[PDB]
């Protein structure tokens, strides 16, 4: 979801 | 005995077999670095295998692990060299498919070498018995590593300057039939096509040096046809000479000949291999030549959604090696191509930076560190009757190529070339004036209107009016909107 | 012969209304416009003569149309072209170019063939107008 | 002749108490220790024979002293050395090495000179003990 | 040291019954058998001395056993080996080889290191028995 952009700084 | 007394009794370094996820290859609380290389894999576990164990196995066997414990690990900074699985999720609308994210340390790779990068990422993991299927979908290549590669020898910007052509797609065609013609007959077709209004023509991927035609003969006649056409029109023209060969020495011999006779461009095939491709891209930069890449063989591994490598990854690797052009798809032609996936490919080859876009298959944000742009090429069963669709889906930085769509004209090759150029010019003009050229009614009428002042175009429209290739696609998206 | 340099040379000469529309399209993108002239149409003649400086922040095609009108009545017989430049990072180059004035008649070119080693030829493209008269009086 | 390989060869042979102190210094740093043996002392002889595996997590010199005692009464006449390894990123190599046992007599070496082009010589260093007897019976 | 050339050198010396069985296996395939001897065991010493001609159409191991018995009591101290040859198109080479007699003692070899350009070394392997005595009196 939108956690893929925060899990990969 | 000394050996028996010196045996390792540590829980982690005692002899024996333990799961990969307990060897240190799975870390849900891992923090990614800006120098790390990242990979996204679509995995299908064998009945009974735990999804997390499978991800850990892929990470270990692609980095520094084996099937059993080795004490030699204590002679190295082991923790720094191990790759780490850090995220696993089910594929939407699917049971038995999962997405896995993996991070790799920068010091694991050799600077400027594609053979080395691939040796680690795709070396042996695809043959593991514990998985039933596997596919590399995407990768994030960091700025630091990008700076060790050359990037395109010429690049889209410098190339348009070399041709003095700006603000419209380039045009081209392939010589037909594929095999059988002599060098003198080959030059005749080139002369005719260019004279009618094409920017470039090209040899077929399977034309090299055969009993019916030796290469030196073809190169000589082609330069006579190019100069004749350029002097008759006042424009810069050219043809892609094929330098593909069986050994590196023979490749170089054919490249040095084409430069001697004054060719502005040459072409190579993907079947040659990564190391030969890298060598050719370095030569083109040092000798002021444009380099075209044909993707022969790519669909053996890039067609199915369950196993292999997605083309968007090949796009990144080839932009890193430094090719100037690459075939990327047509959407409406006779070869495979989903419109959403194709738009993703074009962006990977032309943008200065990529942002996440799931419906297009973009999984990682990534900058190109000022690497030059690679020009996409559209080819495969397309005709001037489809001009409105080509302009809408492919854009303005692209080479549109018409083989049968030019030579197959009933009034001759020169007539065929004219019909293609006129069709394009009229469509772009209309677009720039703010018309809905993509509408199923406006688009064709625009071409019909132009046809009332050009007989060749009228003939072509009537000939290939009801020609289309509608079939369900194999490689599709997993997200919407 | 008709010189085929430019993006719209396979179409008839464009009217003033047609030209104004294309200009309106380039300014909507934010591009800078300029006008050039020459009497030597060799395909490797990269630098045409400049007509004033480029119009960077002009936001009305009427300003561009006026300048072209002046050149037409001021310059000698020959060719005139309009170009658009994009200074955005990643481009920093020209993005459009088309001819907007031609001579009454153009004879064209011919090829000269010098024979070198083996079967190799060194080609030279030659213009009839250039070889006959100096700049200013070729057309 | 006295072989001068190692860090303390210009000092007299060290006592057991002296050896224990140096070991205590390496373990306070967290280094791994090992013991090796050979009867071929050529300066380019990189791989001596290993006595068991390296002691990785031993935190008491008595364990290292015991192993050295065994080798002394088990191995043939020749040389014994103790090494310390550091596996930290930036090093990953040996950081100390000293001899801890010698033969009753060492004859030494001599040079052989092969004459090649011009005035160039190709040198070879030769050991008296090696050339005379096979491994196990050189000292 | 024990010389490890041959296919069964990691097993104890084979008995006469053991040898006879291996011979019986090679003749069932139709192979030709021969016996050789040497006192120079260098690994690049390709040609051992021949004991008579090869036995081409013998179909009974007893004939091969007899010849080996003779060599044993006739030849000097050293090494003896039995080989099997296959002359079929696609092969035309040896397909088996094993040692069947050894000296009472083998001292082994040592290395000589000549230093050439940069860090390169040219190596030479040397035998203790050969360097000490002429052929016939090495063991
Ligand atoms: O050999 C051929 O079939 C073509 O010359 C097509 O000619 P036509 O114009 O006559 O169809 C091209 O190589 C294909 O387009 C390659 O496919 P792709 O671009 O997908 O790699």
């Amino acid at each position: 979801a939108a956690e893929w952009g925060s899990m990969n700084q | 005995s000394v050996s028996e007394r010196t045996r390792i009794k540590s829980d982690r370094y005692e002899s024996g077999v333990i799961p990969y996820a307990k060897m240190g290859y799975w870390d849900a609380a891992y923090a990614v670095k800006n120098t790390d290389v990242l990979a996204l894999f679509r995995i299908t576990p064998q009945p009974g295998v735990d999804p997390v164990e499978a991800a850990a196995a892929v990470a270990g066997e692609s980095s520094t692990a084996t099937w059993t414990v080795v004490w030699t690990d204590l002679l190295t900074a082991c923790d720094r060299y191990r790759a780490k699985a850090y995220r696993v999720d089910p594929v939407p609308n699917t049971t038995d498919q999962y997405f896995a994210f993996i991070a790799y340390e920068c010091d694991l790779f050799e600077e400027g070498s594609l053979a080395n990068l691939t040796a680690s990422i795709i070396g042996n993991v695809f043959g593991f018995k514990a998985v039933s299927a596997l596919r590399l979908e995407d990768m994030r290549i960091p700025h630091s590593y990008l700076k060790t590669f050359q990037g395109p020898a010429t690049g889209v910007i410098v190339e348009r300057e070399r041709l003095n052509k700006y603000g419209i797609p380039l045009l081209g065609a392939t010589v037909k039939p594929k095999l059988g013609l002599s060098g003198k007959n080959y030059g005749r077709v080139v002369y005719e096509g260019l004279k009618g209004g094409l920017d470039f023509l090209k040899d077929d991927e399977n034309i090299n040096s055969q009993p019916f035609m030796r290469w030196r003969e073809r190169f000589l006649y082609c330069m006579e046809g190019i100069n004749r056409a350029s002097a008759a029109t006042g424009e810069t023209k050219g043809s892609y000479l094929n330098i593909t060969a069986g050994t590196m020495e023979e490749v170089y011999k054919r490249a040095e000949y084409a430069k001697t006779v004054g060719s502005i461009v040459v072409m190579i095939d993907l079947v040659m291999g990564y190391t030969a491709i890298q060598s050719a891209a370095i030569w083109a930069r040092d000798n002021d030549l444009i380099l075209h890449l044909h993707r022969a063989g790519n669909s053996t591994y890039a067609r199915q959604k369950n196993h292999g490598i997605n083309f968007r990854v090949i796009c990144k690797w080839m932009r890193m090696c430094g090719v100037d052009h690459i075939h990327a798809g047509t959407v409406v032609g006779k070869l495979e191509g989903d419109p959403l996936m194709i738009k993703g490919f074009y962006d990977t080859l032309l943008l200065t930076h990529l942002n996440v876009n799931l419906p297009y298959g973009i999984f990682f944000e990534m900058t190109w560190a000022s690497l030059r742009k690679c020009m996409p090429v559209a080819s495969g069963g397309i005709h001037c009757g489809q001009m409105h669709q080509l302009v809408h889906y492919l854009g303005d930085d692209v080479v549109l190529q018409f083989g049968g769509g030019t030579i197959g004209h009933p009034d001759g090759i020169q007539a065929g070339a004219t019909a293609n150029r006129v069709a394009l010019e009229a469509m772009i003009l209309a677009r720039n004036e703010g018309a809905d050229y993509f509408n199923s009614d406006i688009g064709p009428q625009i071409l019909r209107n132009a046809a009332k002042t050009c007989g060749p175009l009228q003939t072509a429209l009537d000939l290939w009016k009801d020609i289309s290739f509608n079939y369900t696609s194999t490689d599709t998206s997993d997200f919407s909107v | 012969m008709r010189l085929t340099q430019g993006c719209f040379s396979f179409l008839p000469d464009l009217t003033d209304q047609q030209i104004e529309k294309q200009i309106a399209y380039c300014i909507t993108k934010g591009w800078a416009m300029n006008v050039e002239w020459t009497d030597d149409p060799h395909p490797r003649n990269s630098y045409w003569e400049l007509w004033g400086l480029p119009l960077f922040d002009v936001k009305d095609p009427a300003s561009v149309m006026f300048e072209l009108r002046e050149a037409r009545k001021s310059c000698a017989a020959g060719y005139i072209r309009i170009n658009a430049f994009n200074a955005a990072y990643g481009t920093e180059s020209c993005v459009m170019s088309f001819i907007v004035n031609r001579p009454s008649n153009e004879p064209g070119f011919y090829l000269e063939r010098q024979e070198l080693e083996g079967r190799r030829i060194a080609y030279t493209t030659k213009s009839y107008s250039v070889q006959a008269n100096p700049e200013g009086g070729r057309y």
